[PDB]
């Protein structure tokens, strides 16, 4: 079916967005790796746009591999950019962000403890989820045609489709905990446990080399400092209004909002959500979760603001140039007044005021 | 911002001079003069208008659009895409033509001052 | 309770090898051999099988279908699976689970759901009447593609609650059991769905005497019958009344809810219509010719 | 929190060379998790209490504390005499001394504030070691330099000093919180103070001399408790955005801070924006994915006042400010002329020594006309500019729902009261429309709100008397929305005689049918219809002066009557009694006499003069004279 190993996937996608410059859609070799990534290390850039259309026009095997499996073919794109972060170190500027102040002193201590002779536990190190300081956005590629949930079959989910729904109700923005940092008060050791599921796991035992000598059970403390926070948002959406057939039923869809899109989207506007569709692993809450509870939701990558007519914030759309002379070839207007109510006839002065209504 | 398009109905179907013009429609005076144009659909015993009403419906059984007369029907993305480009245009009334609008408002009050049964 | 469940497990080993030769032999002229090359190109899911075909040949197992309708549903899952992969194997790869219905007569048990004595256990009953309420359509998970981001192994897990196709009296509260004790996630890339829609059937109260009350049992629709069960229309469903096991307490008492697994949903006033023949061609033309004054009067 | 300190040195090696001198091996000790060291923060704070001179400190506010001498050196003899060992330190003084210590207090006030509590004790023992109090001297920092909102709460501001001002609606009761545990043995007598820090419950199983398990019973009657007052507070009405409801943050107060902030005031809340996981089950340790955002509460210029005094001497300030409230209508200045004097009202006086304590000096203006012709701009413009304005609906809201009613509440097991709209705008202005078609039950409850200034509601076993007062305006409408010359003005107004008599002035929107009347009204709206924004800020003053002109005379200039200007109120009261013709011998109540005094106090308040002369008295009767000819 789709039983592919992950031990060789990290060695294949790494050589695709690092040593090879990604060409733009216009065929122009942009120096994005030497301008936007330089300011990223200097706490100047927050989010970066990664267009998936550049990969489909060059490496079609990588885009088609997401349809078979998306557990690793959609999150390793940001891992390759994180590896190029230490190599883009030019000047040494003092830390202005108050969050990164209590991080440079704890990482330097770990360097003096991991001397060649006594290695600590790998769980107490920072992988590629906390050291990253950017949130990449993925647009809609060419694997699936952007359509509505109604015409898209239920078997087409899980790949990489684009949903152009309508947001109906939002919630309160709450910072989601990323790397739950623990501190054992029975021996003086720490424990880092990065989590991605919305549920929290209250860990008590400390799998460290020092806690094993006590043989009595460690007492971990949820340390809110020395971690990472992400602007999590929960909202409920519905299908598009002008994209329904003849008689249907509404369907809800969960879309996560993170990065710079938070605190901008409001209920009532029209957006186009694209990304993957993978279930979550609810393992942590020992009160709500009874057995397994493997609920499925949709993960968003990039949200584009639309409206009613075209795909942009506007009340209506526009045409070209050759279609303007056809309507502007009269003295004032005489064919538009008769177009109103073509089945009946009478009271032409009433139909004239109907056209002069939306102008205001 | 919504453009109100009211479709009221008289108390006797068609236009029947039963009483005053203000009491003919069950609506307070706060909403009568609030609109801009007050149109009315009546019926008169005239065979000239009724002759055309029985002609355009005949062509509906053959053609699903306008009858083959002199006007032609439109599509959909024509009258709305052209009216949307002038939404940002702000016309400016010069000081010379502004005096004609103020002088026309004085003469407009004569038809409402000598007839208190209609609108004010 | 309680020896009837053990006897049904032994018959399952012999029921899977019953319809394997019924669809491969040329005894039924050639309906199953001619339609097998047409439904694959049309990408369907249900096969048209007549019940009257298994009676004219050998009248032996024709009555065993009414005594146990749960064992006959497993035979269709193995007969059609080995049939599509043996004729046109170019498509029998993304869907490894199928279901076949039954069209025709079902003996004399298609009456009003009232005679529920001690002689109708583990049998087949039908709830007839008028459809009143209708629910929505939700994709029911049948064969979920269990994937593990570690050992990279496949798991074919089936529910056990007497509600889906192949099941056993156990539980369905999302267990954590696994053949290798590995976490599993549902991959919707090559999964198999099922349009689930529950409708209610209420009989007309014109035959209610003075001491009886009508019943209302939900009916599960199929996959190829989308938008075919609207309120205000009579149908003709054939289901099997079962029960759901409950883990409340140590010893299970008389806690048995009502459920109905419809094997085939038939429409009489919607999908079926009085077809014309030789009477709606000649009699209509002759009625307008040799008339009296005018046919409008 | 009691965190340990971890040294930042090379593990496994003592000292790699480096003899005598100390190179990269000095005082590198710091608390694990915070870039603030106790051995370093204490030394930087002792000099803040001895080497800090603030020459810009005033003398009327800092009485007893010298200006040239260090301020904190004189506060050593002030903490031991006030009783409570709590020193009030302003955060503004820290930035003016050391910029490094100021950034460490706000970034992590969880360990820097307890560090300051130990530095003051060392200095206090070096001056007055004999004077002792209850516990120890604690530092309560307040008055920060940050002004944010509930929507601008960045995820990087967790566990930091955030100061957000708001308005407290209502407060909770008293929730005792057991801090240090207390136990007593069933055999011997021994006390044990178990620290229940970080929300942990544990008891020792070994006694002092008995040494027997399950022999030390718990006694929760001699330990130290703390009241947990749940205080709610939302965004301040002066800086809240338009188009959305503000967010309310839950505030906590313990120790002596309980019952200090009365509900209904504007007090700057200075606390720490913390977050604690919600415990679903108190037995099994469960962590909720949604945390609880809680904040533990800890505790004009001369370039614009001189410009307001120069305009008071000008005899045209009363005419320029009256025309600023008419952005469209040129005439009809007498309608909005009395609204300007409504915001001032007058200085409230007390007469509790004679049996008449409560007394309102606010002016209540009464209007009437078509709700939409000339009253559409006079109901929504006094709401966005004035921050003390509360808009509400008459028919959309209930009669008892507008004020303070009683509603069931099974959460607190007590029939608590709920707020409304006009009860929160005290000493301000209330906004309410639809008075001609209002509810019948709503007209009855207004006989004591704007008349007695005491909302006494004694029903359903709830004895509560509210003391909320606010000037309320009204806009009536005739039975036909048009003046009828065939009938008197009494029959036109459908309100009873007891309702219209409680108002001061009275006006009516008249639309004459004169031909020359449109020559001065229709020629004005068209002139400003095509003009954009190239003349609003050129021929008319801005709105920033009107908001600052009323926020100064309401707490500085208290005018009062005299002996010469008060004699004209008696002669003017007799002439306005024998009116006749219209209604008859009426106006024989102290109502119009009391309202006439309020008009004189409002005219002298705009002139910035406590002395009331005979000039302002003649202007008070002129506004009342125009109200008679308008309704006749």
């Amino acid at each position: 079916m789709a039983l592919k190993d992950y031990a060789l996937e990290k060695e294949k996608v790494k050589k695709f967005l690092q040593e090879f410059y990604q060409d733009d859609e216009l065929g122009k070799k942009q120096f994005k790796y030497g301008n936007q990534l330089v300011r990223l290390a200097h706490r100047e850039q927050v989010a970066l746009y990664v267009d998936l259309d550049d990969v489909a026009e060059d490496d079609p095997e990588l885009v088609d591999s997401i349809c078979e499996n998306a557990r690793r073919y959609a999150k390793l794109f940001a891992d390759a950019v994180q590896e190029l972060l230490p190599q883009y170190k030019e000047r040494e500027v003092v830390n202005k962000d108050v969050l990164d102040v209590y991080i440079e002193h704890r990482l330097m201590m770990e360097q003096r403890s991991r001397d060649p002779g006594m290695v600590r536990s790998p769980q107490n190190q920072y992988p590629a989820e906390l050291m990253r300081r950017f949130e990449l956005y993925f647009q809609g590629p060419s694997s699936n045609k952007p359509r509505v949930i109604r015409e898209v079959r239920a078997d087409s989910v899980g790949k990489l489709v684009t949903v152009r729904g309508i947001v109906t109700r939002v919630s309160e923005v709450k910072p989601k905990m990323v790397v739950a940092t623990y501190t054992c008060d029975q021996c003086g050791a720490e424990t880092y446990q990065p989590i991605q599921s919305p549920t929290f796991m209250p860990l008590i035992m400390c799998p460290s080399q020092e806690c094993q000598t006590n043989r009595s059970g460690g007492r971990l403390y949820l340390q809110t400092r020395g971690s990472r926070f992400i602007k999590f948002q929960e909202m409920k959406m519905q299908e598009h209004s002008d994209q329904v057939p003849v008689g249907n039923i509404p369907r809800s869809i969960t879309v996560l909002v993170e990065g710079e899109n938070t605190r901008i989207a409001q209920p009532g506007d029209h957006v186009s959500v694209t990304g993957i569709f993978l279930p979550i692993l609810r393992t942590g809450f020992r009160q709500v979760v009874q057995g397994l509870l493997s609920e499925t939701y949709l993960e968003a990558h990039r949200i584009v603001k639309m409206n009613k007519s075209e795909d942009d914030e506007s009340g209506a759309g526009e045409l070209t140039r050759e279609e303007l002379r056809q309507i502007a070839e009269e003295d004032f207007y005489e064919k538009l007044a008769a177009s109103i109510a073509p089945e009946i006839y009478g009271h032409e002065d009433v139909k004239k005021a109907l056209l002069l209504l939306l102008v205001g | 911002r919504c453009s109100i398009l009211a479709a009221a109905n008289p108390a006797y179907g068609r236009y029947n001079p039963r009483r005053s013009l203000e009491q003919n429609i069950q609506l307070p005076a706060a909403l009568l003069s609030r609109f801009d144009l007050l149109w009315l659909i009546q019926d008169r015993p005239d065979r000239d208008n009724d002759l055309r009403l029985a002609q355009h419906i005949t062509y509906v059984h053959q053609h699903s659009r306008q009858p083959p007369s002199q006007f032609e029907p439109l599509d959909m993305k024509l009258m709305r895409r052209y009216i949307a480009m002038c939404r940002e245009k702000q016309p400016m009334v010069p000081e010379s033509l502004a005096d004609y609008i103020t002088a026309a408002y004085v003469e407009m009050r004569r038809e409402a001052w000598a007839s208190k049964d209609a609108t004010y | 309770m309680a020896g009837t469940v053990v006897l049904d497990d032994v018959e399952l080993r012999e029921a899977q090898r019953d319809y394997l030769d019924f669809l491969d032999d040329e005894e039924d002229q050639g309906i199953y051999q001619s339609k097998v090359r047409e439904l694959i190109s049309d990408n369907q899911y249900r096969l048209i099988v007549n019940v009257n075909d298994l009676r004219r040949k050998n009248e032996k197992r024709a009555n065993r279908l009414l005594n146990n309708a749960f064992e006959e549903l497993v035979a269709f899952q193995r007969a059609l699976k080995d049939f599509v992969a043996s004729i046109d194997a170019t498509y029998a790869k993304q869907y490894e689970e199928f279901y076949v219905g039954l069209e025709g007569s079902f003996g004399s048990k298609h009456v009003s759901p009232r005679t529920l004595t001690s002689c109708f256990l583990s049998c087949v009953v039908c709830v007839e009447g008028i459809v009143t309420k209708c629910s929505l359509v939700r994709p029911k998970v049948v064969r979920s593609v269990h994937y593990c981001p570690a050992t990279k192994k496949t798991i074919e897990r089936r529910y056990s609650d007497l509600t889906t196709l192949v099941a056993f009296p156990s539980s369905s509260v999302y267990p954590t059991k696994d053949e290798e004790n590995n976490p599993l996630e549902t991959e919707y890339g090559l999964s198999v769905y099922k349009d689930h829609q529950t409708i209610t059937i209420q009989e007309m109260p014109e035959k209610a005497p003075a001491g009886q009350l009508p019943r209302s049992v939900d009916v599960i629709l199929d996959d190829d019958l989308v938008d075919k069960a609207k309120p205000g229309d009579r149908v003709q469903v054939v289901g099997t009344y079962r029960c759901l096991p409950g883990k409340k307490g140590g010893y299970t008492s008389g806690t048995f809810r009502t459920v109905l697994i419809a094997c085939n949903v038939k429409q009489m006033s919607k999908d079926a219509q009085p077809s014309f023949s030789a009477e709606d061609i000649a009699k209509i033309k002759k009625f307008s010719k040799t008339r009296s004054k005018d046919i409008f009067d | 929190q009691k965190g340990l300190q971890v040294d930042l040195q090379s593990d496994g090696a003592a000292a790699e060379d480096i003899v005598a001198s100390e190179q990269s091996l000095g005082q590198k000790l710091v608390i694990w998790g915070t870039d603030v060291n106790v051995a370093a923060c204490k030394e930087n704070f002792q000099r803040f209490l001895q080497r800090f001179i603030d020459p810009l400190a005033k003398e009327e506010e800092n009485v007893g504390i010298d200006i040239t001498e260090p301020l904190y050196m004189q506060r050593l003899g002030e903490i031991n005499v006030i009783g409570e060992p709590f020193l009030n330190v302003n955060c503004e003084h820290i930035k003016s001394f050391d910029k490094n210590l100021y950034r460490q207090l706000i970034s992590y006030p969880q360990e820097v504030i307890p560090t300051f509590d130990m530095a003051v004790n060392e200095i206090f023992f070096d001056r007055y070691p004999d004077s002792i109090l209850e516990h120890q001297i604690q530092v309560r920092p307040f008055n920060a330099l940050k002004t944010k909102n509930m929507r601008n709460l960045n995820p990087e501001d967790i566990d930091q000093l955030i100061t957000i001002s708001g308005m407290v609606i209502r407060t909770s009761q008293l929730i005792p919180e057991m801090q240090e545990a207390f136990f007593q043995c069933q055999v011997c007598a021994h006390t044990t103070r178990v620290e229940m820090d970080r929300g942990r419950i544990a008891e020792p199983s070994v006694c002092g001399r008995c040494h027997t398990t399950h022999s030390m019973a718990l006694i929760h009657n001699r330990s130290l408790f703390s009241d947990k007052q749940m205080i709610k507070l939302q965004e301040s009405p002066e800086d809240m955005p338009a188009g959305q409801t503000p967010h309310t943050v839950i505030l906590f107060a313990h120790n002596d801070l309980v019952d200090k902030v009365q509900p209904g005031d504007r007090v700057n809340v200075t606390g720490i924006y913390r977050a604690v996981p919600i415990r679903v089950n108190p037995r099994v340790s469960n962590v909720k994915s949604v945390y609880k955002t809680h904040i533990d509460v800890i505790h004009f210029s001369e370039k614009r006042v001189e410009l307001l005094k120069e305009l008071s001497r000008k005899p045209d300030i009363y005419e320029r400010l009256a025309s600023a409230l008419a952005p469209s209508i040129y005439e009809h200045e007498d309608i909005k002329k009395g609204i300007l004097l409504q915001l001032f009202g007058g200085t409230r006086k007390d007469f509790s020594h004679t049996g008449r304590g409560k007394f309102r000096a606010e002016i209540n203006i009464l209007l009437c006309g078509d709700p939409g012709t000339s009253k559409s701009q006079l109901l929504q413009y006094v709401y966005n500019l004035v921050p003390r304005g509360q808009y509400t609906s008459g028919k959309g809201s209930s009669a008892v729902g507008l004020t303070a009613y009683v509603m069931k509440d099974p959460e607190t097991r007590q029939l608590v009261l709920q707020t409304g709209a006009l009860v929160l705008s005290d000493n301000g202005i209330c906004c309410i429309d639809e008075f001609d078609k209002m509810n019948e039950s709503t007209r009855s409850v207004l006989h004591e709100v704007m008349e007695q200034q005491t909302l006494s509601i004694a029903k359903a076993g709830i004895i509560c008397q509210l003391n909320a007062r606010t000037s309320v305006l009204a806009a009536a409408n005739p039975i036909e929305s048009q003046w009828n010359p065939k009938k008197t003005t009494i029959e036109n107004i459908q309100l009873p005689h007891t309702l219209l008599s409680r108002f001061d002035l009275i006006f009516l929107l008249l639309d004459p049918q004169d031909e020359a009347y449109d020559r001065r009204l229709a020629h004005h709206l068209v002139a400003l219809y095509y003009q954009s924004e190239e003349q609003a800020e050129e021929e008319l003053l801005d709105m920033a002066v009107l908001k600052d002109y009323i926020a100064y005379a309401h707490s500085t200039i208290m005018p009062r009557l005299s002996e010469e200007a008060s004699q004209a109120l008696i002669e003017a009261y007799v002439d306005m009694r024998k009116i006749g013709s219209s209604r008859g011998m009426v106006s024989a109540y102290p109502r119009q006499l009391e309202s006439l005094i309020r008009l004189a106090e409002a005219h002298a308040k705009v002139r910035l003069s406590n002395k009331v002369e005979a000039i302002d008295v003649e202007e008070a009767k002129r506004l009342h004279r125009e109200a008679l000819k308008q309704s006749a």
